[PDB]
């Protein structure tokens, strides 16, 4: 498993080394930012259902994806993309969180673009609605938290494409 | 012997045409319009 702080203690172990000064100074700023991370993850959760409303209407919704053959044309395929950006954004809040981008990797960019490919989805509007998301979650959260948060869906935007 | 006039040749333009201009521009137009919204009608958003 991996976390901020957990990775810089890994790292440490890897070396049988005791803390380092550097070691030390890593893990203090993840303590230090640690208070605006939390606030605006609880915002995050709070106006989940908004975000993605707000997203796939910014992004999604009112185009060819949702009209006829558009891989949303049926209730199914929207009720499955709803839910994907809702697991976009849960998995993506806590890995935010933790301040480390690998949680993500581990569970929601393995294996996530061969999946997509298989059945047919776009990368590319996938990628679109992501970023959606992103300026949606950057208005809600504010710039200072939206700025930690847009980097790790960033990362999740980079796995997908 | 020989016929100067043996027989007059067709012969195969070489500029094709709905390449010219004027047709381009008509064949852009009426491609563009039938993919946009249809002016006089009660369901647009359906059609794909
Ligand atoms: C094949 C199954 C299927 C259906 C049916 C479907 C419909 C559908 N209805 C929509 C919107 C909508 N649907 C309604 C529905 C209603 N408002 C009312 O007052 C009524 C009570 C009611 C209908 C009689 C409204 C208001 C919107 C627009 C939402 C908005 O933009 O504010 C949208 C989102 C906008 C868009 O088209 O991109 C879809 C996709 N999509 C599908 O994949």
């Amino acid at each position: 498993m991996q976390d901020a702080i957990t990775a810089v203690i890994n790292a440490s172990d890897v070396q049988g080394k005791y803390l380092d000064t550097a070691a030390m100074e890593k893990l203090k700023a993840y303590f230090a930012t640690g208070e605006l991370r939390v606030r605006a993850a609880s915002v995050i959760s709070a106006n989940a259902a908004n975000i993605v409303k707000e997203a796939v209407a910014k992004s999604l919704l009112y185009s060819d994806i949702t009209r006829p053959g558009g891989n949303m044309y049926t209730t199914r395929r929207y009720a499955a993309c709803i839910r994907d950006l809702d697991y976009y954004l849960r998995y993506a809040t806590y890995a935010m969180l933790a301040g480390d981008p690998s949680i993500l990797d581990e569970r929601v960019l393995n294996g996530l673009k061969e999946t997509y490919n298989s059945l047919g989805v776009p990368i590319a509007a996938t990628v679109q609605a992501i970023q959606a998301m992103k300026e949606v979650t950057a208005s809600l959260v504010g710039a200072d938290a939206g700025k930690e948060m847009g980097i790790y869906f960033d990362y999740i935007c980079s796995g997908l494409s | 012997d020989a016929i100067v006039v043996p027989s007059f040749a067709p012969v195969k333009p070489r500029l094709d045409n709905t390449k010219l201009p004027l047709l381009s521009r008509a064949i852009a137009e009426q491609e563009a319009k039938a993919r946009q919204a249809d002016p006089s009608k009660p369901r647009f958003i359906e059609l794909g």
